[PDB]
């Protein structure tokens, strides 16, 4: 997993049907780091340092063995400062 | 902290029991009791996530058989600012 | 005493009967009647633990066949300081 | 697999249930390096140089073919100094 | 930290495995290991509630297989002031 | 308080849970925890009669599902002076 | 103590037995022994409610087979103030 | 007197009950509570022979259903001078 | 005297009965009472051989029905000198 | 060497056997024997991981058929500083 | 002679019989008796290998039928130096 | 696949059971490059230039579809100049 | 370099494969290849315990299918000095 | 001493295991390893009678499960002087 | 040695066969050949326990069919020091 800060929400109206009603968030490890998008499975607010699982594991985490996620947020780290 | 712990019960007696249980279980501050309508009463506690988790589990268990019981027990670990505007800050 | 005894009834008539019963049966002070919504009225009494136990039992036995009934009867022997904030201090 | 040093523990109390009761550790290849988080399936102390498996395998090492992990510690190297 | 985590195992091998696991999982301090009598060994940790939760869950899963097993794994988020007198302050 | 409430459990974890529950439930003072051997731990509280009744009931409900279990829940309302010598004065 | 426990027996012997049992069992004070007439003797204790309940249970059990027996065993947790005047205050 | 009454129980709650009962019932002095091991706790009273008989019978009756119960109730009217060295003088 | 008689019983009550009996029956000195663990209490007497035989027999007969009973009664007429080190010389 | 190997057995004969096997098999230091209670004896060895693993395997095979047997054989390659306070530093 | 023979029994009487037997049977020195807990007592002897074998066989036979009996009989011909630190050197 | 050079052997005693009896080798893209550990299914001497495989594939190459591996040496390049 | 790992195979191809695997798997010197006669060939390696364990496990797996097979694969962590005489120092 | 213990194994790995075992088990000196041919390896140890018995049994037990196995385990307690010419003096 | 091995035969031929066999089998010394009368001849050997066991077995097997026979074969590993006086020191 990787520790990332949630930056902002991502909205794609014309996403694939398989994405479901799932929230997507823009997460970067460091402000200024390359941004990535993670399905938010927990309900994470901006500024949160969160735990992000990657390949294959992410799909089940976001809801199915077949969900199209390569990045999901599995948890919010309780105490973290970069 | 920011976590919201919420237990909704069918009636007030169940909820007072839940609230007591939650506050006695962990370091949570009871921020509200709301009579929703229909006989649903929601009691809301705030605290750090661990505290809120412990509290909600304890409360739920406690109020389950008190009266008409538990409708919902839910933990929201970090609450969005917008949702904070609809959340009671101190009991009244 | 600081114990809390609460009886929830469906309808106000059962509740007044309960309050009356409780207060007569044991040494308890009625501190509230609350309208929850949906037809639930909760009557709350404070006293010593034994007294409160006696009172709640008496009240339940009384209100059970009056009206739509007894939904709940509950005693909490020590109530947390956070819960005290949501509890009516004197009847109104 | 990769050789990395456990720096510290990581507690996310609001993690997904699928994660189980398994412990999570903050692991970096070196000090002052990108930090990654790993499910610990060995029982590793801080300061340990440990072996971390990649993604499909991570799930299985972490405990199931359907476990949410992309990095799991699979062994502690007996002698390594990085 | 003020949260108590306790694990009871039948035998001490399970208990050591559990303490190790607990201490490893979260930032929790082992404050005691107690031989109860009869072969029950309880290992107790203190820390923040999330840390205690992580630790107890990890430790319970670890020790269940070892030896004769786990009797109990419990977390108490708020420990009453009175109960602290019956709790170990340091491991001996 | 001259009443004594006692809970005997199989193992220490259930007993600590009982002490915690009792002390939280009512105004009882924990006076001791004893290891009887064979896995029995007895936790004892002294309070007024009603408080003790409430507390014991609370401890029993709580410790029952934690660990191996509960063996006995008992209240001695007025304890004889001779018995005091056997009973532990303060927890250590 | 507000509560009243009264046990009525046929004869003084069953009554002394009851009184003794009651006073020993829980902290209640005998406020009276009355020779009603006909051979009925009423022994009356005043205490806090839990205590009075325990006491009356002890007493009834104790005197059931002593002599002629128990006519009655009754508890009034709070008596109306008017009844107090018809009630004895120190034992005869 | 020199009689010895001994009640052995499985667990301490039953023994404390037995002890209380014995002491209240007759003029006897509690001289020891001993943890034998394996959960057996022995409570010992000394006094005159009649008193000792009364005490033990009361104690047994009291502890038989409490907890895991009564293992033994025994009276020895005069004990050998040698057996004295293995019997406790005052409770500790 | 050289001979050793040992009676093991489950619990201290049967054992005290046995010690009393032995010491009363023949000229044997109670040299130890040992709490083995797990409920086994062993009472040991040393005397001349016939005396020891008589004592063990008496004691065994005495304790078989007291409490949980007699595990074992044994006589050793001369114990090897090495065995003497593990044998108690005075009852503790 | 900070690995830990622990073997628990029912009784000391099995444990002495395990200890001897473990020590002979590999370069481990016996750091302790603990009598847990209930007949459990844990023998703990320290050394490097390979050594501890070898030792523990050897030890388990050795003690399995000795006495009441092996309860648990366990290896922990690295032990937390916290768990070090609950582990013996020397065999005595 | 440095071999070790150990016999473990359930209860002390079987062990004293074993020790007597072993010492009498062959050239062994009783080095210790250990109360394991749970009712297990281990008796240990040292001597030349063969002598220890004879002794242990005899001991097993003597205590097999005494009390609750033998749990284990074992011989270790050469004991590792590390093991020597957990073994009783002289009898107590 | 990535060509890496076998540098040294890795020994972990407390590896997971599923790791098996298999050998483990420390490999680098070039000397001084980040060190990674790969299961050896070929039998490679130190200093050999080898072909290592990625995540799903590594598991099978090591011997079971479910094996705990993310890098596995699947061949030795006969002539590779470094 | 204390530990010894040995693999015996039927035929020399399986042994060369095994030695090769061992040496590749871990840092263990190959101290010998022995032709026992009958076709048993033993390959022996010397390294630290973990190294030897790794090597041997690897070698065994490698040679299981090569030729007529693996007869034995054994690891001895601490080899008694006496055995070192019968163990080959270097391969030739 | 002069007694000879001899173990024959199919293959050398079982033989090295036996030698190690024997030598660790008792005070015996490995005087030889012989490759008979056909795959038989005999490992021979010399020591006093009891040591040799212990060792051979230990060696047998150990090597039985290693490799192809054990063919013979034998002790010659007093070995004739003519036979010494065929027995190996020191290991090779 | 301290062990005594003794064989009794009917007639001297069986006894010389036995002695020879014993002395040849193990390192035992022949301390006596006694003519009991009636045709009983007892051949007595001394040595280390194992040696003595081996010797006596060889002996008894040897003399079984030689002449009239074997009456007895017996081993006493340590004899009381008093029995040493009636025992022969060197053969006549």
């Amino acid at each position: 997993m990787k520790i990332m800060q949630v930056e902002k929400t991502l909205v794609s109206t014309n996403r694939i049907a398989d994405m479901g009603h799932k929230p997507l968030l823009v997460v970067w490890e460091k402000p200024g780091a390359p941004r990535q998008v993670a399905v938010d499975a927990i309900g994470c607010i901006p500024g949160d340092w969160v735990l992000c699982v990657g390949s294959s594991a992410a799909r089940e985490a976001a809801g199915s063995k077949s969900y199209p996620s390569d990045l999901t947020i599995i948890g919010i780290i309780d105490q973290w400062n970069g | 902290g920011i976590a919201l712990g919420m237990i909704e019960t069918r009636g007030l007696v169940p909820a007072i029991e839940a609230a007591d249980a939650m506050t006695k279980a962990a370091e949570v501050r009871l921020v509200g009791r709301q009579f929703v309508g229909g006989g649903y009463v929601t009691v809301l506690v705030r605290g750090e996530t661990g505290a809120v988790n412990a509290a909600v589990r304890a409360g739920a268990d406690a109020c389950e058989r008190v009266g008409d019981g538990l409708v919902a027990a839910h933990i929201i670990a970090r609450v969005h600012s917008e949702v904070e505007n609809i959340l009671p800050k101190a009991p009244q």
